[PDB]
């Protein structure tokens, strides 16, 4: 994250690590969705161009972290993972359209002051709250600019872009399985996702209900934090019957 | 690597 | 039935230090 600010204890409990093995090192962020399901970009796991192919075994989930670096005992949880589902019509080639997968865990994950699973939108509550202007939350354990890494959780405010201006900043098509955020080069502040937070979730408060809902994934950036670029995330709402369809087959 | 070690069994 | 509900801030009834600012952009 660049331009953003170290998390509060707790800010974030949903926030989910995905760990590579051999080498130790941050893959991306995630989400945590249930006691045994976690949410995060499908070209975390598998992106051709990249030569990135992840199986099950090569990464693990941590989960309640706060320190990118540190084994925090006591606190945080590592859980393996059971099996991966990459959505079948992930777009790889062109453009990363539904840049979304899924991944169940071994074991259920218990709960905690520091481990808290986010909501899922519903139709009712992506129309409430995906309007441009509205501000959302990203948070990861990336990079804290362009071209270095934090010692602990970083957050970010951004407001979500008219679709016109998200279209007009890039050269890749954009589906309507994806919106944009940032500010534009005027407003005096800034701020963005950076190598690392993909994966994560970008997260918006219902003034409704007071619950946080998931309605973004960290997806991609035209590099980071740039004037007249923003980043790109997947639309969760628009991919849920693919999310609740795999949880209620597996 | 930067990263702390990590419990065994979680290899 | 409790997501999004953070133990250290809503179940406690405390505001963290940027919400407000996500609540004020929701008209
Ligand atoms: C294959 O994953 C990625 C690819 C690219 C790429 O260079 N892209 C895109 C692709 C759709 O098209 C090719 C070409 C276009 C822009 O250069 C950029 C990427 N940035 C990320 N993640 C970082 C964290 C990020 C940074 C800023 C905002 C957000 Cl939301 C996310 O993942 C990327
Ligand atoms: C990724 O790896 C799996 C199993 O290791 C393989 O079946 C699949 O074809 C690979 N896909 C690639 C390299 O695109």
């Amino acid at each position: 994250i660049v331009e953003g600010s170290d998390a509060e204890i707790g800010m974030s409990p949903w926030q989910v690590m995905l760990f590579r093995k051999s080498p130790q090192e941050l893959l991306c962020g995630a989400s945590l969705i249930s006691d045994r399901w976690v949410l995060t970009a499908a070209h975390c796991l598998l992106y051709p161009p990249w030569d990135k192919n992840f199986t099950e075994n090569d990464l693990l989930v941590r989960i309640g972290k706060h320190s990118r670096t540190r084994y925090e005992r006591n606190i945080e949880k590592i859980s393996m993972l059971e099996k991966i589902y990459i959505h079948p019509r992930y777009n790889w080639r062109e453009n990363l359209d539904r840049d979304i997968a899924l991944m169940k865990l071994k074991k259920p994950v218990a709960f905690s002051d520091y481990i808290h699973p986010v909501c899922l939108p519903d139709r009712e509550t992506a129309a409430s709250l995906l309007q441009a202007g509205y501000k959302g939350r990203v948070t990861g354990w990336g990079n804290l600019k362009e071209t270095g890494q934090p010692s602990v959780l970083q957050v970010v405010n951004l407001p979500i872009v008219e679709r016109p201006v998200c279209k007009d900043s890039t050269r890749i098509r954009i589906t309507d399985n994806m919106f944009c955020a940032g500010y534009k080069p005027d407003e005096g502040k800034r701020g963005d996702a950076c190598e690392g937070d993909s994966g994560g979730p970008f997260v918006m408060k219902s003034p409704f209900n007071n619950r946080w809902y998931q309605m973004g994934i960290v997806s991609w950036g035209e590099g980071c934090d740039r004037d007249g670029k923003y980043g790109f995330y997947t639309h969760v709402f628009r991919l849920k019957k693919w999310i609740q369809k795999v949880i209620d087959q597996f | 690597g930067d990263f702390e070690e990590i419990p065994e069994e979680y290899l | 039935a409790d997501c999004g509900l953070r133990p250290l801030f809503e179940k406690k009834s405390l505001e963290d230090k940027t919400e407000r600012e996500l609540l004020e952009s929701y008209i």
